[PDB]
């Protein structure tokens, strides 16, 4: 289907578009699975919300400073929590001239400012927010209600999962970063961009996965010794140039407001907002997903970490191989 | 246990 893997963007009608989960099993029938990564652009009709009108007033909790420090396109990146604030307060900063967009004349330019820049001003992300901004209205990809087998983990045990098994909000401003890695348990993602500056990301395909996590334990031997799926603290950047130094397949593609990107199961993803924005954003799952989450790695180093247990998953919906599974085989 | 950001 799409052997090279190329990140797919898709433009589907109001009828193709309205059943969620059918369109996702419709573009992983095109290959779009491949590349990691896919863009999905709503048709014009589908809006999630009227109107932003009153935004300003949605405090961010617990705002974070991320303070990026290495070289040579190999960087860890530390968010340290700040007070919190409103988003009108939140969007001042992001245009106040310390913070503020550079001037770029296209989107190369833009990017090597950003690869040139991250460890000067450390910038503020409004992340991690539990919200959503969809109209109560609103019935299709509504990232608040997707109704995927996911949604099998709370019924279980009544645990809910903030940002996995909920949504989250993102308030970004220029230069705020998501490291590289794959999400809790290999989940798919999706994101949802409501409004402003674009959010451009790099994705490497599944079928190279393992490629990059080899190439990070080259990197930082010392912190795939203390753990071992460390790019799971998603503290890591790594710049497209050295991705190309050591012969990591990826692609690029920038992402605008109304747009949504699917992640897939084990689909490595990266990238930085460009200016004051609002993404909203949660996790799902598929039947194609099982066997991920089963084999997925988790960290084994610190106590705050997303897990997980697959036995619901595969006793209801892989009976067959239920047996097995239990007596490690 | 949450999603998050990381970077501690
Ligand atoms: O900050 C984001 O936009 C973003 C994008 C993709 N993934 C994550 C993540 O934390 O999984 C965060
Ligand atoms: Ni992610
Ligand atoms: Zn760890």
């Amino acid at each position: 289907q799409n052997p090279s893997c190329k990140i797919m963007t898709f433009r589907p009608t109001m009828e193709e578009f309205k059943d969620f989960n059918k369109y996702v099993a419709y573009i992983e029938s095109q290959g779009a699975h491949r590349a990691g990564l896919a863009k999905i652009i709503p048709p014009k009709e589908w809006k999630p919300r009227q109107t932003y009108d009153d935004i300003d007033d949605v405090v961010i909790p617990a705002p974070i400073q991320q303070v990026v420090t290495g070289q040579s396109g190999l960087f860890t990146q530390y968010n340290i929590q700040k007070k919190a604030m409103t988003v009108g307060e939140y969007r001042r900063l992001a245009n106040s001239e310390k913070y503020c967009t550079p001037r770029h004349q296209d989107f190369d330019d833009l990017e090597r400012k950003y690869w040139k820049n991250l460890t000067f001003v450390s910038p503020i992300y409004g992340a991690d927010i539990s919200g959503s901004l969809y109209d109560d209205d609103v019935a299709q990809w509504n990232i608040g209600s997707l109704r995927t087998i996911l949604d099998m983990v709370e019924r279980e045990c009544g645990t809910i999962i903030e940002g996995v098994n909920t949504p989250y909000l993102y308030f970004g401003m220029w230069k705020t970063t998501f490291a590289w890695h794959t999400e809790d348990m290999d989940l798919y993602s999706i994101n949802y961009l409501h409004f402003g500056e674009p959010k451009s990301w790099y994705a490497i395909p599944p079928e190279h996965g393992k490629r990059l996590e080899r190439l990070a334990i080259g990197f930082f031997p010392g912190s795939s010794q203390g753990c071992d799926a460390f790019l799971r603290h998603k503290m890591t950047l790594i710049s497209p140039i050295i991705l190309k130094k050591y012969g990591i397949p990826f692609s690029r593609i920038t992402q605008e407001a109304g747009e949504f990107m699917i992640t897939f199961p084990y689909g490595y993803h990266a990238g930085f907002n460009h200016g004051f924005n609002c993404a909203e954003s949660t996790n799902f799952a598929t039947l194609r997903w099982i066997d991920y989450g089963k084999v997925a790695t988790q960290c084994t180093c610190r106590k705050d970490m997303v897990k997980i247990s697959m036995d619901v998953f595969v006793r209801i919906l892989q009976p067959e191989r239920y047996e097995l599974w239990k007596q490690g085989k | 246990a949450r999603k998050s950001t990381g970077g501690k």
